[PDB]
């Protein structure tokens, strides 16, 4: 899981 | 003949429209900008979905800013009066009202003014639907107006960031395209979305090492300026 | 029993739930703020509308900023468990983000905030809607998501100028409504609130002997973070 | 008319  | 009703948009012209794709994966190394992992998963999952809905697809990959101006200019001149609706998705770093092009950002505001009732004529009074999934910032959880006919798909409630799986795509793009294959023959496309806002709301929670970034929620939200209801099949 | 589907808000509970009225008509003279003609009109629609879906109206009339945050933090400590829904409507100046006090401002995301799902309990799970005719600007035409389940129903399109007529009430207002009491027994909220969007953008025009307020449109804009369908009648 |  990542942030954009 | 028989009494006509009017409340849901026209959409059987000879084509649905475009649909537009711009896939921002690597970014200039000046910007400081992650590489954006998983998005080519989203971006093949909406080439498919919207496929299957009979949109024209076009792809794009890793535009600059200079170029996704030019690219919205451009298909905003297009002669679109053979098409019912016309649909961008961008998908990107991004902050409230920016999108960000490989070296560097772009206003929202800058892209869909192209597509305004005044200065895209042939789509005038016809749904035109802008799909973006991106941040938001950093909390983490005269007939016709100008404005009239744009719907706003965003990933994520206004001031906050936006949640992206490396191996399986953008928790938002996953399941937008979940909803779609399930329902566009049977629901309008606000119902849709409100089951893609209660998919993402409920089958999602991240995962992390950091404290900060762990176990965090997200909800979508839909900005309708509609006038009618849209359904993607016709009688 | 048989097959059970749950793609709609529970809204059969004892009570539909409160609706809050917050009307401001006169602001503080050093505000510089001019006096909101026709307001009043709304206000008496509103409690009328709201009062034949059975929500519990409180009507507010000229209310500082203190008095609006003491209101809201006051209502969303209330025990809402017997109550389906909460409803709350703005009648004021303002400008993006921004709702005015009779003394000055408020930030809509303090209102808001205080009926956040993890800020009241009793409402979690249960649709929060902002109803908002107000300016946005001055242009011219960990289980559930802590800001899950709020629907915005703003009257213009962000950074627009809202329209109300002194003698007939706000347009947006006005629209509401009718389209309540002639759909609320019919159609889920979203259609709803499309069928106000385009009375607002098809029926209104603005009269002005000042070539610049002369001849504009508007179109109101619904922000949905609901994550499932509304319909304020139950079987 | 008048604006908000
Ligand atoms: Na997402
Ligand atoms: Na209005």
């Amino acid at each position: 899981d990542e942030v954009d | 003949s028989g009494i006509s009703l009017d409340n849901s948009y026209k959409m059987d012209y000879p084509e649905m429209g475009l649909c537009i794709i711009i896939n921002n994966k690597n970014f200039h190394k000046s910007t400081g900008m992650t590489s954006r992992s998983g998005t080519d998963v989203d971006a093949a999952n909406l080439r498919e979905t919207f496929r299957n809905l009979k949109y024209e697809v076009r792809n794009k990959n890793d535009l600059t800013r200079e170029e996704i101006v030019e690219l919205m200019r451009d298909v905003s001149k297009e002669d679109h009066s053979k098409r019912s609706s016309f649909v961008c998705v961008l998908l990107s770093h991004g902050e409230e009202g920016i999108i960000f092009g490989t070296n560097g950002p772009v206003d929202l505001k800058k892209i869909t003014n192209f597509f305004r009732g005044d200065r895209c004529r042939s789509l005038t009074g016809k749904p035109k639907l802008f799909i973006i999934q991106a941040c938001r910032g950093t909390e983490l959880d005269h007939k016709i107006p100008v404005e009239a006919d744009f719907l706003y798909a965003y990933s994520t409630a206004p001031g906050y960031y936006s949640w992206r799986n490396s191996k399986d795509g953008s928790w938002f793009i996953q399941s937008l395209c979940a909803m779609l294959k399930q329902y566009a023959d049977k629901l309008e496309f606000m119902h849709i979305l409100t089951r893609v806002n209660r998919k993402v709301a409920t089958e999602f929670e991240s995962f992390s090492f950091d404290a900060t970034f762990h176990a965090k929620k997200q909800i979508p939200c839909i900005l309708s300026m509609l006038t009618k209801e849209l359904y993607f099949y016709h009688l």
